[PDB]
RNA sequence: CGAUGUCGGCUCAUCACAUCCUGGGGCUGAAGUAGGUCCCAAGGGUAUGGCUGUUCGCCAUUUAAAGUGGUACGCGAGCUGGGUUUAGAACGUCGUGAGACAGUUCGGUCCCUAUCUGCCGUGGGCGCUGGAGAACUGAGGGGGGCUGCUCCUAGUACGAGAGGACCGGAGUGGACGCAUCACUGGUGUUCGGGUUGUCAUGCCAAUGGCACUGCCCGGUAGCUAAAUGCGGAAGAGAUAAGUGCUGAAAGCAUCUAAGCACGAAACUUGCCCCGAGAUGAGUUCUCCCUGACCCUUUAAGGGUCCUGAAGGAACGUUGAAGACGACGACGUUGAUAGGCCGGGUGUGUAAGCGCAGCGAUGCGUUGAGCUAACCGGUACUAAUGAACCGUGAGGCUUAACCU
RNA sequence: AAUUCCUUGUCGGGUAAGUUCCGACCUGCACGAAUGGCGUAAUGAUGGCCAGGCUGUCUCCACCCGAGACUCAGUGAAAU
RNA sequence: ACACAGGUGGUCAGGUAGAGAAUACCAAGGCGCUUGAGAGAACUCGGGUGAAGGAACUAGGCAAAAUGGUGCCGUAACUUC
RNA sequence: AGGACCGAACCGACUAAUGUUGAAAAAUUAGCGGAUGACUUGUGGCUGGGGGUGAAAGGCCAAUCAAACCGGGAGAUAGCU
């Protein structure tokens, strides 16, 4: 259950080496408006692939 | 180990799942576009599309089956009167999912599910 | 309770 | 699927009405007995006028199982109630004369041919 | 001789006229075209490489496009090798159908078995479940003890534990061929071969004769 | 599938009389005892039918001399030579395992007269 | 002694060989069968129950056999807690007594979320000297290796007779393992039906909610065993005990010193699986890059602009792939998923209407209606044009050749 | 024998097989008559033993339904 | 010690089925218990079903399964009747 | 009638499982016992530390009992760590 002695700050950083959050590669541009959005998502202004979907 | 098994459990039991799908089908037929989560939207596709296919023939027995699967007479009225003659041409695919970001509270994947008329 | 005890 | 402690009925008229399997003979760690399989039994209930008494440890052969035997055709014949024919402890020959009810054609071999030439159905 | 690459198409049974029913696995053995032939001049060992099936022309990369278009063949899914045991010579592009298995009597089928996922020790290694009652506390299908004490002081390598079950290469040997269809390019073998329906199988003649 | 269904429909027997459960049916089956082959009657109650194409089966329950016997016949097996429906019974289930729980007067069932 | 938790049982083992079985031999007071005894051999195997807290033991019944030990009398951060050994109470006995008793009896809280090593799995990074996509050789590592019975030879060899083979050859089982659901079954709270109580949909009729899925009856696909296929090998090498051939030392003799041949489930291969991080980083095939300049510590140097290639990743639809990564299919030049259509399966003759009945209900329409995960099709819906990473012919030395 | 060491006394019953149980015999190590002896109907969340029914206790596990465990976002300990 | 599955005296007590203040479903009325979203591995918890067998489990039938209501019929030894 | 019987409230705590850095410093869940009495409960009193009270376990006396707590002798004493 408990440790026999405490780990180092080195073994702590090596453990946290795999915790880096991936960035989004690039946001895509809509054809009509030009606003950035995620792929396969609608924009904030409700456009998807050049079509006004939500009011 | 889930090999070729359909249906999502959605962290509910069977009665809660069935009642939740009945409520969501009522809200979708009522408002014609609803915001929900993504897997609930896919399961809602598999629930609400047979009701629209049931509305394609208007009889007493089919309206009673639609009442048995929606329990709202205003919903079965709107189905058999509006969504029947409107969706008469297209064969399947009466609905459309569109992803809309993430929820602010629980970071849940959002979606709009709507009918193909608007 | 003399089960873990070396008695 | 007769294992030990299974209570079988008796197919012939040796005197017992109910026997119990105490050992499935043949092979180390053997679990079950089908139709072709000798079992060692003890006698739990006998008629008062019979050839064998209660508490006799002898051998028997299963003739009917509720699990049922499978034919090479894909078929399966499942009886109702488990049954055995009692045998001589060393001679391997049956004790009673008449044999009640059906048996299987799986049983067809020399000593059980002596058995099977007595049964009404096969 | 060499094996052929086919696809597992379900299971059924055939009825021999004697009365016996035998379960067969149906293996669709398409035309196997030889792409590249290895010989011990360049490679040190002699072999053939075959492909079968078909792929999309937009799903083929230019390395494998050039490798298929180098010698006479068309694009199939996958490439496999066969080791040419002493006395077979094959031109590239040679179509190899199921007549060699029309001659043969026993066969070995190799496939990737169905993946059972992370399984426990009871499912993977046929461990005996402990007591369900009589006092037991949270330890019904747990693996028991895994080692002795201070004297090893460590678990031994190859100790049977839980983990990935399924999804691995399995060979089944000495399966009898019951029928060979050349107009349907089918292969009926007796019994059960590893994989799901539609999985790619390798069919070699039997070695343990 | 397309290949499995094809192989099985060329395996399937052409003429088999359609019956429903509850029908008293007598099956004549082939029986081999070495050199000589024989035909053997098994008359009982059809209690279960499993329609699967070539893999169809039907279970028949018959009370022999003191005992209850149940035989599952593969329909398109070659050892089944003839199936003849002798009495048509009018149960309303598709399976009749309560006849396994019953005996005597309780195990009789009404005739159809469709 | 500022704590190293006991006996027995369960689960999981692992090694030694002083071998219980199987295997190989020598001698026998070895006719055969079956033994005894000794040598070689550790590959595999090596019961179930009754009694007892028991290890042990006795007993019953099998088996080819029911090995003997080590591993904190293996194994409680894996389980149990019957026994001993807390506090209660009693018996016999001892003691004036409080009380005591390897004497008995009834009752009596078993904590831990794993940091490191280890082990089972599964990934990311970088390397492998231009990058990429594949297919392999395989150094090495692991798994597996059990055996009965019946028949033939042959009732022959052997033996007065009773009995009864070696060697060899098939068949058929038991335990064990791997695989897969075609069969036979289980499950199937996502399918159909019955039914009880109550509430609601205005009511009737019809349905729905809740009562453990209310209780049940069947049952699709998946998963699965008790279901069904397969396996253990043959052969090869080198041998152990043992048996030899030729042969001196030692005119003989001698399996041995020279030389030669046999000889076991052990060893190395043969079968199966992993495997080039095998840093000794391998081989083969295919594909992709063919631009200009300046600076300085003119170095396997830095920088700027122009080009971003093969491919990859990301995203999306997903999968008999999966904890997550990964792996696989597809992304409209499209059957990847849902829907839809047709079928199949399952359940059992829907509702409504009409007839018979006083009625419950029965009959006709009607093998109807409904059908999950299945099958074959169909772009109806969702898989967006892109952007992002990855470059611009890839060092030195020596050899062999080509112009 | 809630008492018995030797001891699983010996015989009987029950079991295929019974160190426990039941009935006996007395060799009472070390019962015994109000620190009561021997019975005893009824009672007991009382101790032991046997039987019928019943069953996943077990042979030997399999599948399903939910709650965690697993991933994502928010908050965020502890023994050592 | 906590916005803590505990504890805390009295009064009122509707409908249907029910002997009932049990129990099931409801009315008046009040709540959905102050982290959610997915996925659908091992293992753990709480349940459901299970072929053949039926205590072989185990210290011990522990735990489960079974039994279960009303009316009538019938009911042994023993007994302090 | 009954320290009668079955069985809710109420009182208790026999078995199992879970919890054991708990939801809880003694619980929950599923069964379990008594339930007109030697019953249970509210409010208020009385008994006190070698003392009380005890259908008796050395049990209980404010999460403390083979002599409560608080404060003072007091920096008791410690051949011991
Ligand atoms: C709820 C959780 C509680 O622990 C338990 O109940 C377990 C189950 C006890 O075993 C209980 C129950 C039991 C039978 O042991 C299982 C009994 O023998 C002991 C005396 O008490 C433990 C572990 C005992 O240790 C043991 O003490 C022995 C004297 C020596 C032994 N050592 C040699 C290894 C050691 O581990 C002991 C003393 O209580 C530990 C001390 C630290 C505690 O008091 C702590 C606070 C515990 O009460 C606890 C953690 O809250």
């Amino acid at each position: 259950a408990v440790q026999q002695n405490k780990p180092t700050r080195s073994k702590r950083g090596m453990r946290r080496s795999h915790d880096a959050l991936t960035a989004v590669t690039s946001l895509s541009v809509d054809k009509t408006s030009g606003e950035k959005h995620l792929r396969h998502h609608i924009t904030a202004d409700g456009y998807y692939r050049g079509r006004k979907v939500i009011a | 180990m889930r090999h070729r098994k359909s249906g999502r459990q959605l962290n509910r039991n069977s009665s809660h799942r069935q009642a939740m799908f009945r409520n969501m089908a009522g809200s979708l037929v009522r408002h014609e576009i609803i915001k929900t989560t993504l897997p609930k939207a896919k399961e809602l596709r598999r629930v609400v599309e047979p009701l629209i296919t049931l509305a394609k023939t208007d009889s007493v027995a089919n309206r009673r089956l639609a009442f048995a699967r929606t329990r709202d007479n205003e919903i079965v009225a709107k189905l058999f009167n509006e969504l029947g003659p409107r969706f008469a041409s297209r064969a399947g695919g009466y609905t459309r999912i569109l992803k809309c970001g993430f929820r602010a509270g629980d970071n849940a994947p959002m979606a709009y599910i709507e009918l193909v008329d608007r | 309770m003399t089960h873990s005890m070396r008695l | 699927m007769i294992q030990e402690q299974t209570m079988l009925n008796v197919a012939d008229n040796s005197g017992a009405r109910r026997v119990m399997c105490i050992k499935v003979l043949g092979g180390s760690h053997r679990r079950y007995a089908g139709v072709g399989d000798i079992i060692k039994i003890t006698i739990k209930e006998a008629i008062p006028r019979g050839k064998v008494k209660k508490g006799d440890v002898l051998k028997a052969v299963v003739v009917r199982t509720k699990k049922g035997v499978r034919r090479p055709d894909g078929s399966v014949i499942r009886f109702d109630g488990n049954a055995c024919v009692l045998l001589n402890n060393n001679s391997e020959q049956p004790i009673g004369t008449r044999i009640f009810g059906p048996v299987t054609r799986e049983l067809r071999s020399e000593k059980f041919m002596k058995i099977i030439s007595l049964a009404p159905e096969v | 001789m060499i094996g052929l690459v086919g696809k597992k198409v379900g299971m059924t049974r055939i009825f021999t006229e004697d009365g016996v029913s035998i379960p067969v696995t149906v293996i669709e053995v398409e035309a196997n075209r030889v792409t590249q032939v290895k010989d011990l001049a360049n490679d040190g060992y002699r072999a053939i490489q075959v492909t079968t099936g078909a792929k999309k022309a937009n799903r083929v990369t230019k390395p494998e496009a050039g490798h298929f278009a180098k010698a006479g063949v068309e694009a199939g899914r996958g490439l496999w090798e066969f080791r040419l045991a002493e006395g077979e010579e094959f031109t590239v592009g040679q179509s190899i159908s199921v007549e060699l298995f029309a001659d043969v009597k026993k066969v070995d089928v190799t496939g990737t078995s169905k993946g059972k996922g992370f399984a426990g020790t009871v499912k993977r290694w046929n461990f005996r479940t402990q007591d369900a009652t009589h006092g037991n506390s949270l330890s019904h299908r747990v693996p028991g003890s895994i080692g002795q004490n201070q004297t090893p002081g460590k678990v031994f390598k190859g100790k049977k534990m839980a983990g990935q079950m399924g999804n691995e290469r399995v060979t089944v040997q000495s399966l009898d061929v019951v029928r060979v269809d050349a107009e349907r390019n089918l292969l009926l073998v007796k019994g059960a071969v590893p994989g799901a329906t539609g999985s790619d199988l390798i069919v070699k003649p039997a070695v343990k004769a | 599938s397309n290949i499995i269904k094809q192989l099985e429909q060329e395996q399937m027997k052409q003429d088999v009389p359609s019956f429903r459960p509850g029908d008293t049916v007598e099956v004549k089956v082939w029986v081999v005892e070495g050199s000589k082959k024989r035909l053997q009657a098994f008359e009982g109650v059809v209690i279960a039918i499993r329609n699967r194409g070539l893999h169809s089966a039907f279970t028949v329950r018959k009370i022999s001399n003191g005992e209850g016997v149940e035989r599952v016949f593969q329909t398109h097996s070659p050892v089944v030579d003839s199936i003849s429906v002798k009495r048509r019974g009018a149960v309303r289930k598709a399976k009749l395992y309560y006849l396994r729980e019953r005996t005597g007067k309780a195990a009789r069932i009404k005739e159809r007269l469709n």
